[PDB]
């Protein structure tokens, strides 16, 4: 079964709610497993207490940097970086869960949740899931973003884990 | 521009 994970997000210490995500382990097992383990924190590290450092309205909300909290860091459960599994899944619309990177085969822990069809990213970024529930919470995160990416409020992942 | 990168953020 494809894992069902959660992100509990807060803005300036005030809760925004829960984002439930389905991880397509049936298409991208290695990419899904990396994100699932970072939600539980079973490897001794992960998303708990980390932030959405770059948020651009009408585009995406970016997070995953649990090491430096500014886009310069983060690491995978396999090592520093891991290869691009495949580009089978496309950035078809809002709610798409995809890996941020620094070029080909540089996947770590940084990901993004789309707020629009980001089809110009197809073949460059690994899509590994989608929002099941809490798109209203994603839109709340989006409202705290700006054209530069700078957030108007500290967007923190207060809790995260696996539902099934 | 509209990218999602980790290290050298581009326009």
């Amino acid at each position: 079964q494809n894992p069902l994970v959660y992100l509990d997000v807060g803005a300036d210490g005030q809760p925004l709610g829960r984002v439930v995500l389905e991880l397509k382990a049936d298409v991208v097992p290695k990419t899904a497993e990396n994100f699932r383990a970072l939600c539980t924190g079973e490897k001794g590290f992960g998303y708990k207490g980390s932030t959405f450092h770059r948020v651009i309205p009408a585009f995406m909300c970016q997070a995953g940097d649990f090491t430096n909290h500014n886009g310069t860091g983060g690491k995978s459960i396999y090592g520093s970086r891991f290869p691009d599994e495949n580009f089978t899944l496309k950035h078809v619309g809002p709610g798409v869960l995809s890996m941020a990177n620094a070029g080909p085969n540089t996947n770590g822990s940084q990901f993004f949740i789309c707020t629009i069809k980001t089809d110009w990213l197809d073949g460059k970024h690994v899509v590994f899931g989608h929002v099941i529930e809490g798109m209203d919470v994603v839109k709340k995160i989006e409202s705290f973003g700006s054209k530069s990416g700078k957030t108007s409020k500290k967007i923190v992942i207060t809790d995260c884990g696996q539902l099934s | 521009x509209l990218l999602v990168t980790a290290x050298v953020v581009l326009a």
